[PDB]
């Protein structure tokens, strides 16, 4: 009866607490998509701020892990900030130990191994977040690596996360400077979700060769205007 | 560290794990000890007899320990008793008295009934011997709860109640068995309600009776 | 389902183990605290298990400037009073400073709270009234197992403490202005605690009184020393 | 210097399909000679080990290597080889880098698979192809081995070469002597010989 | 000991002498001083290498990437700082030459370092080819061999080129081969007196 | 807290028993049968394996050397046994390092059984699900045959079986065992008992692990061909 | 299950309340404090005639002027006594003076609630009797709950409910020591299931002159005849 | 049966113990925070449970370092436990570095601590929601931190029993004043909103406590509003009721 | 961590339930097989992709443990990933630091199984939900193929399959395996066996195959050391697998 409350095996060989952490990734009802250009990686995340008392510049599910790596999280922001702090410490520690910046895939494996421990030790619960790491690796180029509560991670050509991740995913499958790549992702998110975006409804992160950065509401509005033209 | 309180009070004031540890003792084999004027006789009723350990174990040159209950648990108690007896010699220059050894063994058993993460020993021990340079026989008993007491004659294990009833009428505290023969014959008679006999005598004179001697006692009875 | 541990919230947001520790005080004997600007008074009704037995100590002295009274689990009070003595002792050693009564209450606040959020411990089953005198004057503090520490003019904790507390509210405008007449402030405390009695009357063995003030070190009255106040 | 407290020397030589390891037998306490039966050469299977230096360390290391090579044989179901044993010695010694044993170990043996003679000196491995020396008379042993040794000596010739090198170096060492033992090691047989030497 | 490291237009070369000494006595005449940390990262010193190389291999398997010379340098630097080397190699970021930390186009360590640096300072030029770099690194080692008592025997050379496999030229030069002895000192059999003989049951 | 999920492995039953030990003994009762027979001139260890594609010539899953003079037959969880076998090998080598003598068989058996008992009294962990048969020689008692179970009890035997069908195997051993048999006679008794206690229709060399200790003492863990040879001449073929 | 340090909805610790009912099953212990001393008496309650009743030590010495009786799980008492003896000895080492009886009772009672995940509270109750210059002859009742009271006369154990009522009737401030000896024996004879004699009951006294003394079976027998 | 432990996901992916900790917060007294054009104003309703309480002495608002003010609703001992961690965290930042800890940096440190109390069943979630903020080198910041560890920046924040009415009034304040409120006038609305929010708890009297941290008024340091300004806000709040 | 007790305990029937449930997870995993030939071992598995936009090249289900030892799994991938990390580390710290060489296959397998048994008896941990097929070569034992179970039990095999279609695959391997098989024959049998187990597309991108065979000095990365042989473990590329599938 307690197999559903801690991460031990059920008689069917399943970890229900891990499966329930997947359910926790969609509580925020936020959809995100990551696309790779030939030179840049772009993450578009929905920015839903219903309370008018909120300071919108603080509402953010995109984190700058290092100079080159960015992370977008699908799930509650306290668990999102927990993973972000851990990823930043891992990135800085890798640079200290090995003399060069951690690649996006190494960090994704690094964080997936941490999620694997929560999956096997009873006193740690899984974090109910899905972590998408993006960077332009100096060896592998633009990169998307996504981690889930199960400790599973893999690289992606493009990816979408959220309640409507399927609608975005098939939309990307059919299709299959960074400003154009941003304009592509915003347009494809509009078509997939069937909803026009204002400058306040979107979060944009861009991984380039030298740095990862996030666009401001003014920069996003500039891209929205370009799509209008 | 695992520190779950396994031995706790029931609503009726009982510690069930200690009560169940006593049940393990009552399913042990036997330890009949008859203390006389000069003797303390300990007895019990494809196996390789050479290498199967005798139940009576020498804690030191002068103190022996028989037991009843879980054999595996007893080895740990006997090992702790032997180490303690050597340490007392090492630091206090003197061999242990039978009461001091009994107090230490019962202290370990009591410690396991109120320590987290451990279960009580399912062992009751009959500790017999003589104090150093002394000659009055000692026959103590310890139980899983940690209670220790001195007896003129005592039995532990299966059929203990029947044998103790037999001892309570054949042994008389007015006139204890005066002769070593009386110590053995009373012990054999109690065990007759296979026999092993160990006689503990002063000045570390501890001997186990041969099967030929025991047969003479049995045939006489 | 939710009362077995202090680490669990009830569906309504309640902590039942903390509330059950609160019930321990309500099972204890009533002690009354009140203060004027110059003096703070502890009045305690000591309880005896048997008429062949003595009466359990209710008032504890920390130092010359501060002391407390307990209601509930006496061993918990000693643990807290020992911790309170350590804090007051630390202030004198490291700073040559008398620990403020308000600061001392917050140290009890923090110690009590740790047992309500971490597994393994239990909330303290004792309530305390701490009186003290410092540079800011007379202080009376009520400590609760939940960690709540409150500064009051007067208060009562223990069994039937509502009768004493109701009287203190009615008398509030009087005893706060008693000022530099300590015997009249003790008198007002004795009347308040007499409002919490049901069958037994205040006797020489029952009553225990403590006081601390401007030029009054913390002194406890027991036995015949309280006969003038009964 | 604890290595010079007890004295003693160990020399190993490679021949044609054979190795030889030799040592003196003196166990000394500074100038005083205590024992003439302290053999410094041990074997674990077909791998031979000579240890010079502090005698208590020699006994401690032999017990440690008998310990490790026994667990190796139980785990591996095969006897350790001289090249593997050399790595085992090297890692064991550096396992006490700042608590070192005051020893000089010499490995001699023939690899059971390849059949090639193997000798080694030391944590840093000196896997020489001609000879290894160790002890208080290493300088005397270097002079004798460098002059006498020639490659591809037959086992009978190898015995004479390593014996004469050992005897003459021990004669010029104050703390070496009181007898000598030579092991002529081949794949099929191992011969142990005690040498006649000066007893001063 | 004489170790040099010379960077050329497409890689780095390290060279060393092969003499090991215990005081004034040559213990090993053919000690190998060029130690491999990874296939294309090699180290030379005037245990820490076999442990750093072990963790470099584990780190490379973990990251699924080729080892970097900065990673070996960082690991050696952190390990040695916790309690004198030349680290050279080629990684995806190019060829590197470090000493333990200073970079350099040429380096030298050991007892023969000054003799080697004299040859390097005299003959080193920018944009050396691979053949010239081997020649320069070898002559620097030869200078230490002839002029420094602590250096001798042979020259070991390791060449790490950016697009190629590392090539370890063990005993690249052997300028100190002993001449044939005047006489043969083979004893006639039976010369040594034997007190006892016994077969050992192995 | 975790208190709700604790199984309380090291507690007594109301009858004075230990559930996990009794459940661990139930586990071994379904393991392959291992038999030890102590003859006048040595000891015989025989174990029944419990597929065509299995590499039988390499598989050594029930008989292990602990020493040059001590071997164990294993019934139960082989992974748990490998943990205990490693400690016994280290303990035997620790004894040789201390005293320069081979460890007595009983000292080794006692130490291993003390490890099993420790998991039964404290720590909150489950017992080892392993029963051992120790066949050993030492200068004090000569050939000795011990057995140990998850509870940590060890007893000396002349002939003993562990694993599946222990009751049946012990009945056959009681009927046919003599104190004065030789190893070859003891070997023969081992296969007949295994043949008459195996759950399979026939006993073949691929299903068998065989070991003997004979006098210096020599341990021989039989190769599949040697098992095949001894199988034919015994008559089981 | 429930945690050992849990409160009940009425404000009482479950394990402490359960431990108190273990004491109710123990042998009776009676103590009377007078101006000339304190008399402690216990019911031996030997389980068998073969049991050597002279080995039952239910009254022990803590310090030269401090002794106590025990009732309940007397195996738990020995740990509490050893702590009490150490505290009395440590006081003399640190202060060059004998420990006060109330302070000794405080040191013992500090162990009472020091349990939780000590696995359980002690299942034994003590009657601590002692003398000192600061407070004279004193008798305390230490409980596993951590509470203790000073008693003029107190009875604990199986027969405590009836014995305490009898102690209420019989105790007065002018009792002499010999009256206390008879009173303790009188109540013990009243509540013991067995017929009271010198082999199934024990007496002890604490006086300023003689310290803590346990009465021999001979001396107790003469005192038994006086009844 | 998924609500008896802290770190358990329900089949829907919810942590019910964190939701139960929120129920404790909603039961607490109303506390608010208003971010003005150059500072932050904190106001809290202090229920007068008895006449025997010493007025203006049971202070609820706490300072962290010298520039951060914290107010919370729910289990007051939990809030003090959080502030004690915040003071340790603000100090350790001021030792390794030298600047006073930035407000966003301080918000993350508290958020990690509160989130860490939802990771294990051996610990209980915080039973408070904290409104905290102050003035740093980047201006004024206002945060509300929930029992889950979630926190956001706010123009105006409210928790407690009268949080719904206080949020309605704070929304009007944001609507009517896009230019940014002034620190002195925000103190008056803080009094007004607390008094308005008290109608949901009118069964008992209450004491109003206000504090502020303004770059101009308080020189970027957190100070309690006392004296004439406190009484002026009370009169404004009392007048604004009618 | 308050979990210090075993989460895997014996049942009244003697079963260890958490081990049985861990074995159930393996049986639900993707089918992976291993075949031992005279001159090599081949381990193969299906690469099941979660999304069509996932880069399956980044997910390697076959891992090099040592240059001459490789591993494949069925079951929980994250458990395998951390077991491989521990197995590689133990192959160095426990063996190669001491003896200067990589362990023989059976010794690494026993060390991997020791890690698996610890998750079965230690406090507060579930067992690993993977069975590993470990293929290797060592100088004294030659080529070997081992299956390691979640309980920590390991067994040598001539050929075996684990996972979803292990029962059907093992029957097919019994028909085709013989003691005279060459490595190329083993690869051909492996692809046929994996063909019957793969549901959808069967090509070099959906199949991961590795071999332990001849030493590869071209994969050594350096020359000049005659005794340094070169890795025997070799993962076949998608182009190589396609070639053997085109000429199937």
């Amino acid at each position: 009866g307690y197999d559903r409350h801690i991460t031990i095996f059920s008689p069917e060989g399943r970890l229900y607490q891990v499966e329930y952490a997947f359910k926790a990734t969609n509580q925020t009802n936020i959809n995100s998509l990551a696309v790779r250009g030939k030179d840049c990686t772009v993450v578009i995340s929905q920015k839903k701020v219903p309370d008018k008392l909120l300071d919108p510049t603080t509402v953010s599910y995109i984190f700058c892990i290092s100079r080159t790596i960015g992370m977008v999280v699908n799930g509650p922001i306290p668990d999102a900030r927990n993973a972000a702090l851990r990823a930043k410490a891992e990135a800085a520690e890798f640079r200290y130990k090995y003399g060069y910046d951690m690649p996006c895939d190494v960090l994704a494996k690094r964080m997936a191994n941490l999620s694997q421990i929560y999956t096997q030790r009873a006193y740690m619960r899984p974090l109910g977040v899905i972590l998408t790491f993006v960077s332009v690796d100096e060896e592998l180029g633009p990169s998307i690596y996504k981690t889930d509560p199960a400790g599973y991670y893999v690289g992606y050509k493009a990816t979408a996360t959220g309640p409507k991740q399927q609608e975005i995913t098939t939309n990307l499958e059919n299709h299959f400077s960074w400003e154009k790549v941003v304009e592509f992702a915003i347009t494809h998110m509009i078509d997939a979700l069937g909803t026009e975006f204002s400058k306040n409804d979107l979060e944009v992160g861009v991984a380039t060769k030298d740095k990862f950065f996030t666009l401001s509401a003014e920069n996003i509005e500039e891209r929205l205007v370009a799509i209008a033209e | 560290g695992y520190d779950r309180a396994l031995s706790i009070f029931s609503p009726d004031g009982h510690i069930f794990q200690v009560e169940y540890a006593l049940e393990a003792v009552k399913r042990g084999t036997c330890a009949v000890g008859v203390k006389g004027k000069n003797c303390v006789v300990l007895g019990c009723e494809l196996q390789d007899t050479r290498i199967t350990p005798s139940k009576v174990s020498k804690i030191d040159s002068h103190v022996v320990l028989s037991f009843s209950g879980l054999n595996a648990d007893s080895r740990i108690l006997i090992e702790k008793a032997r180490v303690e007896a050597q340490s007392h010699r090492l630091t206090l220059e003197d061999p242990v008295t039978v009461e001091y050894l009994t107090r230490y063994v019962a202290g370990v058993q009591q410690r396991y009934t109120q320590s987290g993460g451990v279960r009580p020993f399912g062992v009751s021990t009959l500790i017999a011997g003589f104090d150093p340079r002394d000659d009055e026989p000692k026959l103590y008993q310890t139980e899983p709860s940690g209670i220790y007491s001195s007896w003129s004659a005592q039995t532990i294990g299966r059929n203990s109640k029947t044998v103790r009833e037999f001892l309570e009428k054949n042994y008389d505290r007015k006139e204890p068995p005066a002769t070593v023969e009386e110590c053995v014959k009373l012990t054999v008679r109690s065990l007759l309600e296979n026999i092993e006999i160990t006689v503990v005598k002063p000045d570390s004179d501890i001997v186990a009776l041969s099967s030929e001697e025991i047969n003479q006692y049995v045939t006489q009875i | 389902n939710y009362d077995g541990d202090t680490v669990t919230f009830s569906p309504t947001g309640r902590l039942f183990q903390v509330e059950y520790a609160l019930e321990a005080i309500k099972q204890g004997s009533v002690t009354v605290g009140l203060r004027s600007n110059t003096h703070a008074v502890l009045v305690a009704l000591k309880r005896n298990a048997d008429e062949l037995s003595s009466y359990q100590k209710k008032i504890i002295k920390c130092d010359e400037h501060m002391g407390l009274s307990l209601a509930g689990l006496a061993p918990d009070a000693r643990v807290l009073s020992n911790y309170l003595r350590q804090q007051c002792n630390y202030s004198s050693l490291v700073f040559n400073r008398k620990l403020a009564v308000e600061r001392a209450g917050h140290l009890l606040c923090d110690k009590a709270q740790k047992n309500t959020q971490s597994y393994g411990g239990r909330p303290y089953g004792v309530g305390l009234l701490i009186i003290g005198y410092d540079k800011s004057g007379a202080h009376l503090l009520e400590f609760q197992p939940s960690g709540n520490v409150t500064e009051l003019y007067g208060t009562a904790i223990g069994a039937r403490s509502q009768g004493a507390k109701t009287y203190l509210e009615r008398t509030l405008d009087t005893f706060i202005k008693i000022d530099g007449n300590p015997d009249e402030l003790i008198k007002a405390g004795v009347e308040a605690i007499s409002q919490s009695l049901r069958d037994e009357s205040l006797t020489v063995d029952n009553l225990s009184i403590a006081i601390v003030g401007k030029d009054t070190p913390f002194t406890i009255y027991d036995g015949e020393a309280v006969a003038k106040y009964i | 210097d604890p290595s010079s407290i007890n004295g003693g020397i160990v020399v190993a030589m490679t021949g044609k399909d054979c190795v030889a390891i030799a040592c003196d037998l003196r166990l000394g306490s500074q100038s005083l000679g205590v024992s003439n039966k302290f053999e410094k050469i041990f074997h674990y299977g077909h791998v031979f080990l000579g240890i010079t230096g502090l005698a208590t360390d020699v006994t401690t290391l032999n017990e440690m290597f008998r310990y490790k090579t026994n667990l190796y044989k139980l785990k591996e179901e095969r006897a350790i080889e001289p090249e593997t044993f050399t790595q085992l010695v090297s890692s064991s010694l550096y396992e006490r880098r700042f608590g070192p044993y005051f020893v000089g170990p010499v490995v001699a043996g023939i690899n059971s698979k390849s059949g090639k003679p193997f000798i080694a000196g030391f944590g840093c491995i000196d896997e020489a192809k001609d000879f290894i020396v160790s002890g208080t008379a290493s300088d005397q042993l270097f002079g004798m081995c460098e002059s006498l040794y020639e490659p591809n000596l037959e086992p009978e010739d190898l015995f004479e070469t390593i014996s004469q090198a050992l005897l003459n170096a021990a004669d010029r060492d104050a703390l070496s002597g009181w007898g000598a033992v030579v092991y002529i090691i081949k794949k099929d047989e191992v011969v142990k010989r005690y040498l006649k030497m000066r007893q001063d | 000991t004489t170790i040099v490291g010379v960077k050329f237009n497409n890689g780095v070369v390290i060279a060393a002498d092969t003499r090991s000494t215990q005081g004034p006595i040559v213990a090993d005449k053919n000690c190998a001083k060029l130690h491999r940390i990874s296939p294309k990262i090699w180290c030379a010193g005037a245990a820490v290498t076999q442990l750093i190389g072990s963790n470099i291999e584990l780190h490379s398997l973990y990251t699924s990437r080729e080892p970097r010379v900065v990673s070996a340098l960082q690991m050696l630097k952190q390990h040695l700082f916790k309690y004198y080397l030349i680290v050279a190699g080629v990684d995806p970021t190019g060829s590197h030459l470090f000493s333990i930390t200073d970079v350099g186009y040429y380096l030298s360590l050991g007892s023969g370092s000054l003799a080697a640096m004299a040859v390097l300072e005299s003959h080193w030029k920018q944009d050396l080819t691979k053949e010239e770099a081997i020649k320069l690194a070898s002559d620097a080692i030869q200078a230490g061999i002839w002029n420094d008592l602590g250096s001798g025997s042979n020259v070991d050379v390791c060449v790490m080129e950016i697009g190629k496999d590392a090539e370890y030229l063990r005993n690249y030069l052997t300028p100190n081969v002993r001449e044939e002895k005047q006489k043969s000192y083979k004893f006639p059999r039976g010369t040594t007196a034997v007190l006892k003989e016994s077969i050992v049951n192995i | 807290g975790s208190r709700r999920y604790d199984s309380r492995t090291t507690i007594f039953s109301p009858e004075g028993r230990l559930y996990q030990v009794e459940y661990a003994l139930e586990s071994i009762s379904h393991a392959g049968t291992a038999i030890g027979i102590m003859a006048s001139d040595g000891i015989v260890l025989a174990a029944e394996r419990k597929s065509t594609l299995l590499e039988q010539d390499t598989s050594t899953e029930k008989l292990y050397k602990l020493n040059d003079k001590i071997a164990v037959a294993v019934a139960g969880l082989t992974a748990d046994a490998e943990i205990l076998i490693n400690t016994a090998r280290i303990h035997a080598q620790n004894y040789l390092k201390t005293y320069n003598e081979d460890i007595p068989v009983e000292i080794l058996v006692r130490r291993l059984s003390d490890i099993k008992q420790g998991y039964t009294q404290h720590g909150g962990l489950r017992p080892f699900g392993v029963s051992f048969i120790y066949a050993g020689y030492d200068d004090r008692y000569g050939y000795q045959l011990y057995t140990s179970n998850p509870s940590g009890n060890y007893t000396g035997w002349k002939a003993i079986s562990v694993g599946a069908n222990t009751s049946a195997a012990q009945t056959l051993l009681q009927m046919d065992y003599k104190d004065d048999m030789k190893v070859d006679d003891a070997i023969e008794l081992a296969l007949k008992t295994l043949s008459k206690t195996t759950d399979s229709s026939a006993l073949t060399y691929d299903r068998l692990e065989f070991a003997t200790i004979r006098k210096e003492v020599y341990q021989k863990i039989f190769k599949p061909q040697e098992i095949k040879d001894i199988l034919v001449k015994t008559g089981i073929t | 299950d429930r945690g050992v340090s849990t409160f009940s909805p009425e404000g009482r610790l479950f394990q402490v309340e359960y431990s108190l009912e273990a004491i109710k099953l123990g042998s009776t212990a009676i103590g009377i404090a007078t101006k000339e001393g304190v008399v402690l008496g216990v019911e031996k309650r030997a389980t068998s005639p073969l049991l050597e009743s002279d080995s039952i030590e239910k009254i022990v010495e803590i310090d030269r002027h401090i002794g106590c009786a025990m009732s309940g799980l007397t195996a738990d008492a020995r740990s509490m006594i050893e702590h009490a003896r150490t505290a009395a000895v440590t006081h003399n080492l640190y202060y060059d003076e004998d420990i006060n009886v109330e302070s000794l009772t405080q040191s013992v009672c500090d162990l009472a609630l020091r349990f939780g995940e000590m696995s359980r509270p002690f299942g034994v109750a003590l009657l601590i009797a002692g003398h000192d210059a600061d407070d004279g002859y004193q008798l305390f009742h230490a409980e596993p709950s951590g509470t203790f009271y000073r008693y003029n006369a107190k009875a604990i154990g199986s027969g405590s409910e009836g014995a305490q009522a009898e102690l209420l009737n019989e105790w007065h401030s002018s009792l002499t020591l010999k009256e206390a000896e008879l009173l303790v024996l009188k109540i013990l004879k009243q509540v013991m299931e067995e017929k009271l004699d010198e082999n199934n009951a024990q007496l002890s006294c604490i006086t300023k002159q003689d310290g803590f003394k346990i009465y021999d079976n001979e001396k107790t027998a003469e005192l038994i005849k006086e009844l | 049966g998924y609500d008896l432990s802290n770190s358990v996901f329900s089949p829907d992916g919810r942590n019910f113990q964190v939701e139960y900790a929120v129920k404790a917060v909603e039961n607490g007294t109303t506390s608010i925070g208003i971010k003005c054009n150059d500072g932050v104003v904190f106001a809290v309703e202090k229920l007068i449970t008895s006449k025997l309480l010493v007025p203006q002495k049971n202070v609820k608002i706490q300072v962290v370092d010298r520039h951060i003010g914290c107010v919370y609703s729910g289990l007051i001992p939990d809030g003090r436990h959080l502030v004690n961690r915040g003071r340790e965290e603000a100090a350790s930042f001021k030792k390794l570095y030298k600047t006073p800890i930035p407000i966003p940096a301080f918000a993350d440190r508290l958020g990690q601590y509160v989130q860490a109390h939802t990771l294990y069943n051996s610990v209980r979630p915080f039973g408070v929601s904290t409104i905290f903020g102050g003035v740093d080198k980047n201006g004024a910041h206002l945060y509300m931190l929930e029992p889950s560890g979630s926190y956001w920046g706010y123009k105006g924040a409210a928790t407690g029993k009268g949080r719904q009415s206080a949020k309605a009034e704070l929304e009007k304040l944001v609507d009517h004043h896009p230019e940014g409120l002034s620190a002195r006038e925000a103190v008056k609305q803080a009094a007004k909103i607390i008094y308005l929010a008290h109608e949901d708890n009118k069964e008992k009297d209450f004491e109003l406590e206000i504090s502020w941290c303004s770059l101009s008024e308080t020189n970027g340091l957190h100070k309690f509003v006392k004296g004439d300004l406190l009484q002026e806000a009370i009169d404004f709040a009392q007048k604004e009721i009618n | 961590d308050r979990y210090s007790f075993s989460l895997t305990t014996f049942s009244p029937s003697g079963k260890l339930g958490q081990i049985d449930y861990a074995l159930t997870a393996v049986k639900q995993g993707v089918t992976s097989l291993g075949i031992k030939a005279t001159n090599g071992v081949v381990i193969a598995t299906e690469k099941k992709s979660s999304s069509p936009l996932a880069m399956s090249e980044t997910l390697s289900k076959v891992s090099l443990l040592t240059p001459d030892i490789g591993a494949v799994y069925s079951g929980m991938g994250p458990d395998y990933r951390v077991l491989v990390d521990k197995s590689r580390k133990v192959a160095h710290t426990s063996y190669k630091r001491i003896y200067g060489e990589y362990p023989p296959t059976k010794l690494l397998v026993s060390e991997v199984a020791k890690i698996m048994q610890e998750a079965t008896q230690s406090g507060g941990v579930r067992p690993f939900g993977v069975s590993l097929l470990i293929a290797g070569h060592d100088e004294f034992n030659g080529f070997s193929l081992y299956q390691v179970d979640p309980s920590g039990s390991y067994f040598p095999w001539k050929a075996t399959a684990i996972g979803k279609g292990s029962v059907a695959a093992k029957t097919f391997l019994e028909k085709r395996w013989n003691d005279e098989l060459e490595l190329e024959d083993a690869i051909h049998i492996a692809l046929l066996t994996l063909k019957e187990s793969v549901e959808g597309e069967f090509n070099g991108d959906t199949i991961e195959l590795a071999i332990i065979g001849d030493e590869n000095p071209d994969l050594l990365g350096y020359t000049g050391i005659p005794t340094d042989k070169g890795p025997r473990f070799r993962k076949l590329t998608s182009q190589e697998i396609n070639d053997r599938l085109e000429a199937l």
